């Protein structure tokens, strides 16, 4: 399929960015996170950013370290997530969904196999956070006999060589980074560089969407001003989910109003 | 792109954030010319034996193997300033931290001891050392915890996950994703990114490379084979990598059995864990049906790494080295024997090569065979552990 290229399209038409949550499935439990995702999406989410439940999430910061945990506090598994997944698609045609993954949960029972799982429920883009470019080439085959986007990373300090390798193995889009570190919106990144926007347009790099410390309106209207075409939030989002435990309907009201104003920001 | 293979076949690579792809090429191209300079060469060698007291001695043990055909050597790692042989590695990495001109240490540790090393060559060497260990592991380690504080180091608990030496590593990793620039990424074992499998394996090779010499003076001929307990698998790698090319010599890893193979209750992932990608590696681990991963058991706590070095799993596929378990009975019972017949205390992970090397001699009493195990640690720490078990017998 084309979501990416088409919510780009539809976006670029309204000179508007994308605003972009990340939630861990089955973060509280599955019917509740089903909830919360209908909610972001009524709110104004353009696409999805989901994790999958994992042991060792290496590249994330406590917020969400807690929400894996809550998620297998619940009895989460991935072939639960991907019974979710196949859902989610079923109400929702058109808004891009990408999963936040860990490569053993990829390569486990097969890097074929997981991708072509993926296709099937109409996931639209993988992202797999341990798996630099320089060991990438399976995931992205695979990824891409299955019509599935591979999204790579981009530092901040990326060199060309970097660029445009991320460039030309990544669709759908490409992941800036706000700075090191790991997930979490205590840590507030950068303003990207002129230089690394251009130079991903410059090599027609997938659109760019800046993600790691976005936790508020002004940060999302300074990455589309930037030239990235939206951001991405997510431990900003778990907090609201962590916050609201014991209120649930409470949660899907601070979920909406908070999801809301993010978008709200992307406008033109 | 790097300098150096970062496979052993189908097993290693560079599995990290993009974000600590820089950290580990600059800690290659400083561990290659690390490898050239003749004055790092000299400096290392200096520390190693006025500071760590290398040379270890290789110790003949002749009441274990009375009445038997078996002739058995230790290489007395359990010597070394420490009391193991992390020792060795701890002070090549320490050096190459300076030579990066970083200031700041992390490691992981899940019983101690990796941590208790590099505490102790930070506050040698001047670095500020902090150590992350899993929140049970502190509780269970308070001796370790102690040592690492008396020596300067920080101790950060970490509370995530199963909340011990995954979690652990996970976090280590984490910090450095954000303080590469300053600090250096202390890994305690021949596993983990590229390089650190190739840095750990040739900054403990020195065990090898003595026991060779050792041997050749006291026998006039190379070891039949040697035989090393495999956590991580850094002792072995170490005690191995000399005699690699000796086709001659049998390379025997032993992993922990814990309660047995069959009970699921061990930490044996080599042999009967499943190939996955962690920790920076492709290497077999311990992981359930869906891919979590999942701890090793053993009643040695040293061994609870839940995978292996890649260059272990390597040797393994082409024949080259073989791989066996021995269980916690096993174990304890080498340990005794050690303790009553040669008056030495061995760490009870390598009471588990020294188990199966006198399984070795027992199946078979009247083979001849020249035999090394390397004794990689002391036992002085288990004497609880050991004392609890018997008195509930
Ligand atoms: O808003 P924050 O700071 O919590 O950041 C949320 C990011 N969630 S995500 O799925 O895009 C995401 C993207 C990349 C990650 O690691 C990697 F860069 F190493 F690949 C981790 C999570
Ligand atoms: C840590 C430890 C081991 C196991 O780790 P390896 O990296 O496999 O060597 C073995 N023996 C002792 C004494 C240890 O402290
Ligand atoms: N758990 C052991 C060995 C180890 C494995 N990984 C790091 N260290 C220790 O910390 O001493
Ligand atoms: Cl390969
Ligand atoms: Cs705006
Ligand atoms: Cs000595
Ligand atoms: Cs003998
Ligand atoms: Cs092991």
């Amino acid at each position: 399929m084309e979501r990416y290229e088409n919510l780009f399209a539809q976006l670029n038409d309204r000179r508007e960015g994308a605003f972009v949550p990340f939630v861990t499935l089955g973060d509280p439990g599955i019917e509740q996170s089903l909830k919360i995702i209908d909610t972001l999406i009524d709110a104004g989410a353009d696409a999805l950013e989901l994790g999958v439940p994992f042991s060792d999430p290496l590249a994330d910061g406590p917020t969400i370290q807690n929400a894996n945990l809550r998620a297998f506090a619940a009895g989460v598994t991935p072939a639960q997530c991907f019974e979710m997944l196949a859902l989610i698609r079923e109400k929702h045609p058109t808004i891009p969904i990408g999963l936040l993954m860990y490569a053993n949960l990829v390569f486990n029972n097969g890097i074929d196999a997981f991708y072509a799982r993926c296709e099937q429920v109409g996931v639209d883009s993988v992202l797999v956070a341990d798996v630099p470019v320089e060991e990438s080439a399976p995931f992205r085959q695979a990824a891409l006999r299955h019509n599935i986007a591979p999204i790579f990373i981009c530092p901040p300090n990326a060199d060309d060589d970097l660029l445009r390798q991320v460039a030309s193995y990544g669709r759908g889009y490409t992941y800036l980074l706000s700075r090191s570190g790991v997930t979490g919106a205590e840590n507030r990144g950068a303003l990207p560089l002129h230089h690394l926007i251009e130079k991903l347009k410059e090599y027609h790099a997938a659109p760019a969407l800046q993600g790691f410390g976005i936790s508020s309106p002004e940060q999302v209207s300074a990455a589309v001003r930037a030239g990235a075409a939206g951001a991405i939030s997510g431990s900003a989002i778990v907090k609201i989910i962590e916050k609201n435990l014991a209120s649930p309907k409470q949660m899907l009201a601070e979920l909406r109003s908070f999801v809301s104003a993010m978008k709200a920001a992307s406008r033109a | 792109t790097t300098l150096l293979n970062p496979y052993f076949g189908e097993f290693g690579g560079m599995y990290v954030p993009q974000i600590l792809m820089p950290a580990l090429n600059q800690l290659e191209e400083a561990f290659v010319s690390a490898q050239k300079d003749p004055e790092f060469q000299a400096q290392f060698a200096d520390l190693l034996k006025n500071y760590a007291g290398r040379p270890t001695a290789l110790t003949k043990c002749q009441n274990i193997t009375a009445g038997t055909r078996t002739t058995l050597y230790l290489k007395r790692e359990d010597l070394l300033h420490g009391g193991a042989h992390k020792t060795n590695q701890v002070l090549g990495q320490a050096l190459l931290a300076k030579r990066m001109g970083k200031s700041e240490i992390i490691a992981e540790t899940g019983a101690g001891q990796h941590g208790v090393a590099s505490a102790l060559a930070s506050a040698l060497l001047g670095l500020k050392c902090r150590i992350y260990m899993g929140a049970k592991d502190v509780e269970r380690q308070s001796p370790n915890v102690f040592r690492m504080r008396l020596m300067g180091a920080e101790v950060i608990p970490v509370h995530s996950g199963s909340a011990t030496l995954k979690d652990a590593c996970n976090e280590a990793l984490r910090d450095w994703s954000g303080s590469y620039e300053t600090a250096h990424y202390m890994l305690g074992t021949a596993a983990g990114p590229h390089p650190y499998p190739t840095i750990v394996r040739e900054f403990q090779r020195m065990i090898g490379e003595e026991t060779k010499a050792q041997i050749l003076d006291k026998e006039g001929r190379l070891p039949d084979a040697v035989i090393a307990c495999v956590g991580g698998g850094s002792n072995a790698i170490g005690m191995f990598a000399d005699f690699i090319n000796d086709t001659s010599v049998g390379l025997i890893g032993v992993e922990p059995g814990g309660h047995g193979i069959e009970t699921g209750e061990h930490g044996a992932p080599l042999k009967h864990g499943r190939v996955g990608i962690y920790f920076g590696m492709k290497a077999p681990m311990m992981q359930t049906a869906d891919g979590q991963i999942e701890e090793s058991y053993s009643i040695s706590a040293g061994l609870d790494f839940p995978s292996v070095g890649p260059q272990h799993a390597y040797l393994n596929s082409i024949g080259r080295a073989d791989y066996v378990s021995i269980t916690d009975d096993e174990a304890l019972e080498a340990f005794k024997t050690l303790c009553r017949h040669e008056g030495i205390i061995p760490a009870l992970e390598s009471s588990h090569a020294l188990a199966h090397a006198l399984k070795m001699m027992r199946e078979q009493p009247e083979k001849e065979q020249l035999l090394v195990v390397n004794l990689s640690g002391r036992g002085d720490k288990d004497i609880f552990t050991v004392h609890d078990i018997l008195k509930a017998r």
